[PDB]
RNA sequence: GUUCUUUGUAAAGUGCCUUCGAAGAGUCGAGUUGUUUGGGAAUGCAGCUCUAAGUGGGUGGUAAAUUCCAUCUAAAGCUAA
RNA sequence: UUGACCUCAAAUCAGGUAGGAGUACCCGCUGAACUUAAGCAUAUCAAUAAGCGGAGGAAAAGAAACCAACCGGGAUUGCCUUAGUAACGGCGAGUGAAGCGGCAAAAGCUCAAAUUUGAAAUCUGGUACCUUCGGUGCCCGAGUUGUAAUUUGGAGAGGG
């Protein structure tokens, strides 16, 4: 609110905290990003390297839905299972009746292998999987099923 | 019927018969007034395709329009601005000569409603069109529900608002990605894209 | 005006933007008006659920093809398989979409099934009969909710055949990448002078 | 022979020749109209004739 | 044309039970239509060739089909239209005196 | 709801077999010019020149040739929220 | 010599219609410069201001020559997103959409191209009467260079 701003505190002080020598002028250094190559070059090279120029190849009519591929690491791999059933599947770590985890239905496109999972079989349905994620799932007695 | 033979023959515009007819008719149209009532459609098949019917209340007008660019009407070619706007002689009038033809025809027959128009002829100086108009006051049009839609006041001067075929073509009113600028209206789209939407609970 | 270390901003306010500022002060008024319009429309139409029955439909764009949603209208094939004509369905409150086609037997069967359920759960009043009031329900969508089909079971037996799904994906990608080169190489090898 | 937009009947001699239909170019659409109780007819055909 | 059941590769996509929907009457917008064939043949009989069609025929007879196709591409919009026009012109030539 | 108008051997819908199935031209499209667009070997528009086809045509956001495929059906029209 | 047809006229002919105003919103044309770029010409301001033509209670758009590339969606419009992104740009300053997804509202359709050909079945007007937003009878006329019915691609039509 206005009653807590410093402009209430600058009442009675002639320069309003903007200085007597250098005043509050309109646009002393230009408007917006003016002079990013000439007189703001130091502040552009520092704190913004890479700003000027081109860096790659263009892509006309790019659609992000083509690249939609949310990643889920192995470190959770179990929040996709309901909390109550999680204990029941952690117990009885049998190759038969292994819990099935549809990661695409959970909203993921690629399964990555960051964490480690308990030594219990899990059937993981995924559009894509990392090599190490599949290796850890298989080492846990599970399998990866490719879906689309 | 014969309308299909008419349609196929009219597509052979550089054949001997159509070239002869083109020359004779273009001379006759140049002899007549710039805007004049035509007793009957020169191309009845085209008129039918564009919605004309041989009943009372349907009117054909022939109209002559000067061809070429739109020279900027600035005095002595001086534009008094930045060089990007100094052009005078290569400016193209972002509306069809057909649209100009039917606007002039509607201005002449303001009592009627422009239904459509079609090209009939051209020379180096002029382009020739026949304009199909409907009489909204004729009882044969007020009845005959297939056509009384044009009697509604919302269709007044549809050629002056770009609601005919050439008007919609020049306005770019078509579906798809090639018409993103002008799909629901160019200026309406621009207003929508340049409006700052602020809700009570700011997002 | 490039000051100390702040992100580069792109505030597009260099036009006469204050001439087009829509502040939705009428949010609550428009909500009240929409509810009023729904009430008057329900009262105006005969006992009828305020909307047409909509089909089940698979979304495009694999970002969304994992989900099912209400479509525009039932296909002509679905209506015919449900035993109705398109005009009669349109007059008994079924949305019909002549544009959509059936290439998925699961979706086609689901739409025919929900059409049959709708027919068995609606009562069509006779044109010149009595038809006592039938306690209008306002939402056909709420009465016939769209259900996401089940694809697998909760638990199953591990059937690892040593296929190395990652390797399978790599091989499929490589086969797609080199299909044209190998096709042209086989074409140039089938020259047979 | 006097159909003012001539495209309406230019193909008619050739259509009749191709279909083996005897055709005659005659003077007067007004005359054909008086034949058929119209102002003009631009055509007039006999398909069936009496014995 | 069946999908492979995986999200990558040549025939990528989910395996679904196909139906082969009934053919629409659209997709036949340029159909054969004996009526139009007859009318177009008669119109081609009564109206002769355009000047550029006559020049294309003379080019086919004198300078060859490649030169004729180049000139037809210049006259018409595209190379496919040029190919079709040259094919129709050489069909006309075949049906002409050198039957 | 009410009662005379009772339309009408009229109109409409439905299955099977067979033959067909007409569908818009100085228009699409192309070149060039100008303008415009985020549209970039050219987004739309317009002027001039050329000017189609019918298993065709348009689109498929890198120009072109060749081979496929996918998806609609322009150059005519009405319509409430 | 008469009677037509076509085209073009005239009438203070019979009946109608247009102009102009308003113009917030809406459909188009035309169209800047100040400004920003710390100068300035491309750019920006802006496809804006000013000027011109044209409607309504909304207008416009609208039932794909669409989006997509999917297990495919399915008129148009509007909101939330996409997204300050793809892309454009002395690639400088700046600019900058679209598909999908959730929602609001939902609505679908019709002409041309068909031989009614065993019957112009169609329509304006005048007149008389009547139950007068019109109907019936009669009479000119329009119309076969095509007015009705039948079909609009989702189809549909001709036969059994
Ligand atoms: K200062
Ligand atoms: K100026
Ligand atoms: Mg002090
Ligand atoms: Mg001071
Ligand atoms: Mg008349
Ligand atoms: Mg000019
Ligand atoms: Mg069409
Ligand atoms: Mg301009
Ligand atoms: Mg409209
Ligand atoms: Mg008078
Ligand atoms: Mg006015
Ligand atoms: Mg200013
Ligand atoms: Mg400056
Ligand atoms: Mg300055
Ligand atoms: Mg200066
Ligand atoms: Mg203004
Ligand atoms: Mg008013
Ligand atoms: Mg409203
Ligand atoms: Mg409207
Ligand atoms: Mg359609
Ligand atoms: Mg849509
Ligand atoms: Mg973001
Ligand atoms: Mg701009
Ligand atoms: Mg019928």
């Amino acid at each position: 609110p206005s009653r807590f701003t410093k402009t209430r505190k600058h009442r009675g002080h002639v320069s309003a905290g903007k200085g007597r020598i250098g005043k509050h002028r309109k646009h002393p250094g230009g408007r917006g990003m003016a002079g990013g190559q000439h007189h703001h070059r130091i502040n552009m090279d520092k704190y913004h390297p890479g700003y000027f120029g081109k860096v790659g190849m263009r892509y006309f009519h790019k659609q992000q839905a083509h690249f939609w591929k949310p990643v889920l690491n192995l470190d959770k791999l179990w929040t996709l299972i309901p909390e109550d059933k999680r204990d029941q599947y952690l117990k009885s770590a049998s190759k038969e009746t292994a819990p099935v985890i549809d990661t695409l239905a959970a909203g993921y496109g690629k399964i990555l292998g960051k964490g480690r999972i308990p030594n219990v079989p899990v059937i993981v349905k995924a559009r894509f999987v990392s090599k190490l994620a599949e290796e850890k799932i298989r080492a846990a007695g599970g399998v990866v099923e490719l879906i689309a | 019927g014969a309308y299909k033979y008419l349609e196929e023959l009219q597509r052979k515009k550089q054949s001997d018969v159509l070239r002869f007819l083109q020359r004779v008719r273009v001379w006759e149209y140049r002899q007549k007034n710039v805007i004049h009532r035509a007793a009957r459609p020169t191309r009845p098949d085209k008129a039918r395709r564009l919605g004309y019917k041989a009943k009372q209340g349907f009117v054909i007008y022939r109209v002559r329009v000067r061809r070429g660019n739109r020279k900027r009407p600035v005095p002595k070619g001086a534009t008094y601005g930045k060089p990007t706007n100094q052009g005078v002689n290569e400016l193209k009038y972002q509306r069809s000569l057909r649209a100009t033809a039917e606007e002039r025809v509607g201005r002449r027959a303001a009592n009627l409603r422009v239904l459509n128009s079609y090209w009939v002829n051209q020379d180096s100086t002029y382009k020739y069109f026949e304009v199909i108009l409907v009489d909204p006051q004729h009882k044969a049009i007020r009845r005959d529900a297939r056509y009384n839609w044009i009697c509604d006041p919302v269709h007044k001067h549809r050629e002056a608002r770009g609601l005919t075929a050439t008007g919609k073509k020049s306005r770019g009113i078509n579906k798809g990605h090639k018409f993103n600028n002008t799909k629901a209206g160019r200026r309406k789209t621009w207003k929508r894209q340049n409006t700052l939407s602020l809700w009570r609970y700011r997002k | 005006a490039i000051s100390k270390n702040l992100p580069i901003l792109k505030n597009h306010f260099r036009k006469h933007w204050q001439e087009r500022v829509k502040v939705h002060f009428d949010q609550a008024g428009k909500k009240v008006s929409r509810r009023n319009a729904r009430a008057t429309r329900a009262a105006k139409i005969a006992p009828r659920p305020l909307d047409l029955l909509r089909p089940v439909v698979r979304a495009p764009t694999v970002k969304y093809n994992r989900k099912v949603r209400a479509g525009r209208g039932f296909t002509l094939a679905e209506v015919k398989a449900a035993g109705l004509t398109a005009a009669y369905a349109r007059t008994i409150g079924i949305a019909v979409d002549h544009r959509r086609q059936n290439r998925n037997q699961e979706i086609f069967d689901a739409n025919v099934q929900r059409l049959k359920e709708y027919q068995s759960k609606i009562i069509v009043f006779p044109r010149n009969g009595k038809a006592p009031e039938a306690e209008q329900v306002l939402s056909a969508a709420a009465t016939f909710p769209i259900a996401q089909p089940a694809t697998d079971v909760e638990a199953r037996a591990v059937q690892d055949n040593g296929e190395s799904a990652f390797r399978t994906l790599r091989l499929a990608r490589s086969e797609k990448k080199f299909r044209g080169i190998r096709e042209k190489r086989a074409r140039e090898k089938a020259e047979a002078e | 022979n006097d159909v003012d937009p001539i495209e309406l009947v230019v193909f008619l001699p050739a259509l009749c020749k191709k279909m083996g239909v005897p055709y005659a170019i005659v003077k007067g659409k007004a005359r054909l109209g008086t034949l058929v109780n119209q102002k003009t007819s631009a055509v007039a055909a006999l398909t069936e004739v009496r014995a | 044309t069946v999908k492979t059941g995986i999200a990558i590769g040549l025939n990528k996509g989910k395996k679904v039970t196909s139906m082969t929907p009934a053919p629409k009457i659209s997709y036949k917008k340029g159909a054969a239509s004996n009526r139009t064939k007859f009318v177009r043949s008669l119109v081609r009989e009564i109206a002769g060739l355009s000047p550029y069609e006559r020049r294309l025929i003379d080019l086919i007879r004198n300078s060859g089909e490649k030169r004729a196709r180049k000139v037809a591409k210049k006259r018409l919009g595209s190379f496919t239209r040029a190919k079709a026009k040259v094919e129709e012109m050489n069909n006309i030539i075949a049906a002409s005196r050198r039957h």
